[PDB]
RNA sequence: AGUCUCCCACCAAUUCGUAUGCGGAAAACGUAAUGAGAUUUAAAAAUAAAUCAACUCAUUAAGGAGGAUGCCGGUAUUCUGCUUCUUGACCUGGUACCUCUAGGGUACUGGUGUUCGGUACUGGAUUCCGAUGGAAUCUAAACCAUAGUUAUGACGAUUGCUCUUUCCUGGAUCGAGUAACCCAAUGGAGCUUACUAUUCUUGGUCCAUGGAUU
């Protein structure tokens, strides 16, 4: 932090430059300093989700969507900083771990529908194909 | 301004007056708006509920879902 | 109506006494302002905040006026307020404002500093803040602590006997009060005038004259002295009449019954309105469907 | 261990019934009054006596929905003007009267049981009026009023208008006190001992008042 | 105008991979239906607190098919199925594998044990090398608005509009007003506040009050 350095790079300069304000279309405003706020509608769901204690075994009518969207909602409150629901709803307080992993995601998803056809995955890891139609 | 005490001759005074009104035209469905003036003022003085497990406590006084002051001699409203 | 909120009452302080010529030629200027065409007027008092007001609390005014100019009251039927003008210099020096506002009927405060200027718009009852015209103003006009004290119940007001009297305090007072006009936004402005004697009293045709020559418009002028200085009594008059402007002890119906209208028949020393029991509970509750007044 | 902290679901329940009976009432009354009046104008009964025997003869049923403001003076008015004179200490010999404590103390006080009329306002169709309160609620007053042949219930605003009351002092020449509520102001009153937030604002929406 | 939010570099995934009533790239953003509360409360001061309105809060995935309530195969309403799909929490213990240099990376399987990631470019001029590439030197810039830097001035001549003196979005006359709140400083989308007192103007609602209808 000593200016002898400082002057030691300024030798690659004149004595004393003076430099322009920027040019007014490359300029910005500062944002807010706190972390983004959440939707109040994505925090209700959550928690209660979470406050939630845990025939071809399969019996899943529509209830298929609600458990695909219970992942996404645990993931979600699971991972992100932002999300401040109340002070008992943690990853280990409640079972986080032990659900969607050993109770959702395969004993009850993959055991009611079977993998539809056209398991043709694609050439890419990037979603990337052709919408063209002949004659249509 | 008012003294260090002598505000409770005041306070007592005015606990009087909405308690008056109760027993003094009674026949109408209404009291229910005196009733509630009453309580209101009852916890704005922060006292302690006045001589309770004697009256107000779902006995001589709010005999349906209203406060009518239920009278001797099993007068109610009957509604 | 017509009002004038500055007639100086001749006196020092509360040391000296008065000499009778003085009130003889207020009475004669009274007369004067009277044939001019005014109805409500007050009367100033000038004292410093950095001297002792007097103990007892029956001599903190000494105009007196129920019992100086009844007489005048009896044959013109004058209508006359005391007010009370406080040089403000230095706080932290005592003198709270909690007594002297209860013997007089206006209180308003004039600063000479920096502090000053910042204590008398933000953190006190007055309802009149005036400067001092014939002088160097202490402070360059802030555009926002002026403007958002007249949304209180605070008021400017402009006194043009300054500019009849000398040579080298014209040039002050023109710049001072386009300073001010400007600086105020022009919004809430009364119009006194600190006339020493019958010569330079003016008429409502006669003050906006000088006073439209300083940039303010006429209609504003004439609202100046008008409505305007009426408000400025009633929140006077509204202070010990009443508890927060809730429950007055004033009259009833009627023209010219009200609380600041009505200065012979309320005691003011016991603040109570003994009248006539006339109006009573088996009366038919119309205007014309009884008919007895 | 006696209190009974969650009796309290009673007085939601009450407080929620009040504001639905007084709707009611208050309807039904005009209702029934403006239906007895049109049959004055078919038949020549025109006094508060007859009118009462001939609806309770020939329309019975509604005979007993009708406010009879004499029901509510005999002691609920003329009975509780003593309530304020003894809150006060009024007496014969005034001279040890104070004021601005007076002024302190009603201005905390409970306005159902007294009679108001209307001096200033700036609606110049309400000129007059003079009734018996039986409710004050925040943006009004509700009163009952005699009229010549048949009594009503009327309610009128707060904002923009000015109210006196007499209070009787003793036997001598019959004299009294006047005193006069505002409008403007009486949303932010004490309702007792308490000291709420007491702002400074401005005058210029109170300029009827000093208008004349 | 402001003590306020969001955007103005990218992400196939240590980056809000967020199908959540509907709109929106996002928002201290808008709006629909049902329902409920106000220091006695999820909560405000000690917005509301007679009714309607206002404040706040809770619930509600799209498409398409089937049957019925109502009116002439139809639409508004009501209950039951179906289709939409990129192996995705973090930390950590095991086995198998790898073109990686005793350690790293990948597959299958067990354990409850408030801001932090990677990749990337200065403007201009001159020079050098057997090249859609590489190398060296010098110099300061990137300065850009149908208002653009604290500028928006001093006056005249007609026509509108509101009121009004006499008349015959009707026409001609007599006479007054055209205000209040206020002002750019890099730009935009939002929100929050200030105003129009016979003193510029336009439209509604009232289980507010007074009169005439009836």
């Amino acid at each position: 932090k000593q200016l002898q350095l400082a002057m030691h790079n300024s030798k690659a300069a004149s004595s004393t430059r003076i430099f322009q304000a920027l040019p007014r279309k490359l300029r910005r405003r500062t944002a807010s300093h706190n972390v983004r706020r959440i939707p109040k509608r994505m925090r209700n769901r959550a928690l209660r989700e979470m406050r939630k204690s845990d025939k071809a075994h399969g019996l899943n009518a529509k209830q298929l969507y609600k458990a695909r969207m219970s992942i996404k909602l645990l993931r979600l409150a699971s991972k992100s900083t932002s999300m401040k629901l109340s002070m008992p709803p943690e990853v280990t307080s409640s079972n986080c771990h032990v659900r969607q992993k050993i109770k959702t995601l395969k004993r009850m998803i993959k055991e009611s529908s079977t993998a539809n056809p056209n398991i043709k995955l694609l050439n890419n890891r990037m979603g990337s194909y052709d919408c063209t139609g002949v004659n249509e | 301004k008012d003294q260090a005490e002598k505000y409770q001759e005041r306070s007592l005074r005015q606990k009087y007056n909405l308690l008056h009104v109760l027993p003094t035209l009674n026949s109408r469905a209404l009291s229910g708006l005196y009733y509630k003036n009453f309580h209101n003022s009852v916890k704005r003085y922060q006292i302690m509920l006045p001589e309770q497990l004697k009256s107000g406590k779902f006995c001589s006084h709010c005999g349906c879902v209203y406060v009518p002051n239920f009278n001797a001699s099993l007068q109610l409203t009957t509604n | 109506m017509l009002v004038d909120l500055n007639v100086p009452w001749p006196q020092n302080s509360y040391a000296d006494k008065v000499t009778s010529q003085a009130v003889n030629n207020l009475i004669k200027t009274l007369s004067t302002l009277h044939m001019l065409g005014y109805t409500h007027i007050a009367i100033n008092f000038t004292v410093n905040h950095s001297e002792k007001f007097p103990n007892d609390v029956k001599l903190l005014n000494p105009i007196d006026i129920k019992r100086r100019f009844g007489e005048l009251m009896d044959r013109t039927g004058l209508k006359l307020y005391s007010r009370i003008t406080l040089i403000i210099d230095d706080p932290s020096k005592g003198q709270s404002l909690s007594k002297i506002s209860q013997a007089f009927d206006i209180v308003a405060a004039l600063p000479i500093s920096e502090k000053g200027l910042t204590l008398s718009t933000t953190n006190l009852d007055i309802d009149l803040l005036t400067f001092q015209y014939g002088s160097r103003l202490p402070t360059f006009l802030k555009h926002k602590s002026i403007c958002s004290c007249v949304n209180r119940g605070v008021k400017l007001e402009i006194v043009y006997g300054y500019a009849l009297r000398d040579v080298q305090a014209r040039r002050q007072f023109v710049s001072n009060v386009r300073s001010v006009i400007r600086s105020s936004r022009s919004r809430g402005i009364v119009i006194g005038s600190g006339a020493m004697s019958p010569l330079e009293c003016r008429n409502i045709l006669g003050v906006t004259s000088l006073i439209k020559n300083l940039g303010l418009p006429s209609d504003r002028c004439s609202k100046a002295m008008g409505d305007l200085a009426s408000l400025v009594l009633l929140n006077g008059r509204l202070r010990n009449k009443s508890h927060k402007q809730t429950i007055v002890t004033g009259g009833g119906s009627g023209n010219g019954d009200d609380v600041v209208n009505d200065v012979q028949g309320i005691d003011d020393v016991q603040t109570i309105k003994v009248v006539k029991r006339s109006m009573d509970a088996e009366q038919l509750g119309h205007a014309s469907k009884r008919h007895k007044p | 261990s006696a209190d009974k902290q969650l009796e309290k679901r009673d007085y939601q329940r009450i407080n929620k019934n009040s504001k639905i009976a007084l709707r009611e009432y208050i309807n039904n009354c005009k209702k029934n009054t403006k239906k007895c009046l049109k049959l004055a104008y078919e038949n020549k009964i025109t006094d508060k006596e007859d009118l009462l025997h001939y609806i309770e003869e020939k329309h019975p049923t509604i005979y007993e929905s009708l406010p009879q403001y004499v029901d509510f003076v005999p002691m609920y008015k003329e009975l509780w003007i003593n309530y304020i004179k003894e809150l006060l200490n009024i007496t014969k010999n005034l001279k040890t009267f104070n004021g601005s404590l007076a002024l302190l103390k009603l201005s905390m006080a409970d306005y159902n049981g007294a009679l108001l009329r209307v001096t200033k306002s700036k609606n110049k169709t309400l000129i007059g009026l003079q009734g018996i309160v039986i409710w004050d609620s925040q943006k009004f007053f509700i009163m009952i009023v005699k009229g010549n042949i048949i009594d009503e219930i009327k309610c009128i605003p707060k904002k923009g208008t000015v109210f006196q009351f007499e209070i009787p002092i003793s036997d001598d020449d019959d004299s009294a006190l006047r005193y006069s509520i505002l409008g403007d102001r009486f949303k932010y009153r004490s309702v007792d001992r308490a000291g709420r937030k007491f702002k400074s604002r401005r005058c210029d929406d109170m300029l009827y008042y000093i208008q004349n």
